[PDB]
């Protein structure tokens, strides 16, 4: 999901702009990774060549079998418009971009770069001591303000904004209080570099008039730089981002220098088990977790009653479903965060169960179910008991002087899709508020 | 003498396989062919009673053949107070460890030729039904 979404926010990103943001080859290095592998090697094959290739003979290195995925990499590229087709004498010529080629060339062959990736002051500093403590810190103080769990250093408005005017994080002045909502718990179970491209793309869509380009610019060369090293300070809507990025817990500054951190490097690729919990029977839960962070988000939808240094236990009850549930939680992502965090021991034991139901009926393949049936069954009948009463918006029509007349109404209802309810018995009907205008302009008429 | 004959045929009997007992049968005897138990009235939200009933089918003859794995139903109407009663009597055997599974639909009902008190008649004669429910030569004188 993590390529996919870059992916789908730089598609959506219209021609004139991608032009003048393959100008840097900082950006293109970045860009060229996301692409799918049939995609990289024909990038890279028209790279090095000046000169234009038909799309017959790119389709004759593709064997029968990846045809599917040949469809889909020119899709991918043509989306882009990295690869501008242009057709005369007959054919339909590919070629590249002219921009992406001399970028992708100065970064491979080290020609002029115009200091895109940046210079180095050769002053290091402790990485694990300070860019380490500082990172985790900051990134903890987001992601606590964001469960709920009461922190000292509350995030600064700049973020804060973000988080409002972004799905994440509803809040309401009346209430006078911030709530997390279904977006939010499934940003909290997506995995770290998936939790920061999130708000770097709330980020970039947030930001109005600070170029577009300069944004992903800024953004693509950070994660080029490495950490544990020093750079010397760039555009003049940089200065502004690179501060704000500081909020996030991405670059330290010393109050000159700015340096990368972990997180800087995370954001370019990816890279017993703290989270991994036990669920019994008796609706307990020990999770084998020290982090405030886990144990914030497990308060969701547990009712915490005590805390060890090396786990956390508490018990399901009614009350804490009802809470996340009405936060708008799943109980599919529930039991999602429960099976990715499950023990090792619980794991060993459905592993079992499976084997056993296998070797009791082996002509069925069973679904590995790692917790019980009836916790599943417990929390799907909770949902169900919210459910329960069913209640619209809108008007009833009756009174209706002919059987004709009250069909036609009906079944252009019906048509348009706004039909709740009918009986034809008391030639009687409702429509949801939303097409009652509707329903009433077609009776005019 | 008439329970020990209708245990003694249930037991060897080809003929017969099912059995109405009470609350006299709760508890203190052995029944080694028992093997499923359904509830359809219950006392109460007594615990204690849960358990002993549960332990008449523990001992059953077939308890060790491979895949064997007894039942135990309890029915219970939703949207009362025997859900309140049947989740409180639940709370030792939830603690010692067996877990309870709730079954929303029995597959299959519909095709049964004969179900008891299928039309809307007789449900409503029965109705009215349970509602309703609610000297010595003077000796020869005498
Ligand atoms: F006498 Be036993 F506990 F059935
Ligand atoms: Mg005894």
């Amino acid at each position: 999901s993590l390529k996919h979404s870059v992916t789908q926010y730089l598609e959506e990103i219209p021609q004139q702009v991608q032009n003048r943001l393959y100008t840097s080859p900082a950006t293109c290095l970045a860009i060229y990774r996301i692409l799918p592998p049939l995609a990289k090697f024909f990038i890279m094959a028209m790279v090095f060549n000046e000169n234009e290739v038909p799309l017959l003979d790119l389709d004759k290195w593709v064997n029968s079998n990846g045809k599917l995925q040949f469809q889909n990499a020119i899709k991918s590229m043509k989306s882009l418009h990295l690869l501008i087709p242009n057709k005369s004498s007959g054919t339909l010529m590919i070629n590249l971009n002219p921009t992406f080629k001399i970028s992708l060339r100065n970064a491979l062959t080290g020609g002029e770069v115009q200091n895109s990736f940046g210079v180095v002051v050769e002053e290091n500093v402790v990485s694990l001591d300070l860019l380490d403590e500082y990172s985790a810190n900051k990134w903890e103080t987001i992601l606590h303000f964001m469960v709920g769990t009461p922190l000292a250093k509350i995030p600064s408005e700049k973020v804060l904004n973000l988080l409002k005017h972004s799905k994440l994080m509803e809040e309401v002045n009346s209430t006078g209080e911030f709530k997390i909502t279904n977006e939010g718990f499934q940003f909290l179970l997506q995995e770290i570099n998936s939790q920061l491209w999130t708000l770097l793309l709330q980020y970039l869509k947030m930001i109005e008039t600070m170029d577009l380009v300069d944004v992903l610019h800024f953004i693509f060369m950070l994660g080029a730089l490495e950490v544990g090293k020093a750079y010397k300070i760039l555009s003049e809507t940089q200065r502004i981002m690179l501060q704000d990025m500081r909020d996030y817990g991405l670059v330290f500054q010393k109050h000159s220098i700015f340096y990368p951190t972990k997180l800087a490097l995370m954001l370019t690729s990816d890279t017993i088990p703290d989270g991994s919990l036990i669920v019994e029977t008796n609706f307990k839960i020990y999770s084998y977790s020290n982090s405030p962070l886990q144990i914030a988000v497990l308060s969701l939808f547990v009712h915490l009653k005590a805390r060890f240094v090396n786990m956390v236990l508490g018990q399901i009850t009614r009350e804490s479903i009802r809470r996340a549930l009405t936060n708008g939680i799943t109980a599919d992502q529930i039991i999602a965060y429960l099976e990715t965090h499950a023990h090792p021991q619980m794991r060993r034991l459905a592993e079992e169960k499976l084997e056993k139901k296998l070797e009791l009926d082996p002509n069925c393949k069973e679904p590995l179910q790692v917790l019980p049936p009836t916790v599943v069954d417990q929390i799907r009948l909770w949902q169900l008991e919210l459910d329960r009463v069913i209640t619209y918006e809108g008007s009833l029509y009756s009174d209706f002087e002919t059987s004709q007349e009250y069909n036609l109404l009906s079944k252009y209802a019906q048509d348009i899709g706004v039909l709740l309810w009918k009986d034809d018995k008391k030639k009687k009907f409702f429509i949801s508020k939303e097409g009652n205008s509707q329903v009433l302009d077609f009776a005019k008429r | 003498q008439e329970r020990m004959n209708i245990l003694q045929n249930f037991q060897y009997n080809d003929q017969i396989n099912t059995i109405f007992l009470s609350k006299v049968g709760d508890t203190s005897i052995d029944l080694p062919e028992a093997t499923c138990l359904i509830q359809i009235s219950s006392h109460y939200g007594s615990r204690r009673q849960e358990a002993q009933r549960l332990g008449r089918i523990l001992r059953a003859k077939r308890r060790n053949d491979e895949g064997f794995n007894a039942f135990f139903y309890s029915l219970v109407s939703k949207d009362t107070q025997e859900m309140y009663y049947s989740t409180k009597r639940q709370a030792f055997l939830v603690d010692q460890g067996y877990a309870f599974k709730v079954i929303t639909h029995l597959h299959g009902m519909e095709n049964i030729p004969n179900l008891a008190y299928a039309s809307p008649r007789e449900r409503r004669e029965l109705l009215q039904e349970v509602l309703l429910k609610n000297h010595p030569l003077i000796r020869k004188m005498y």
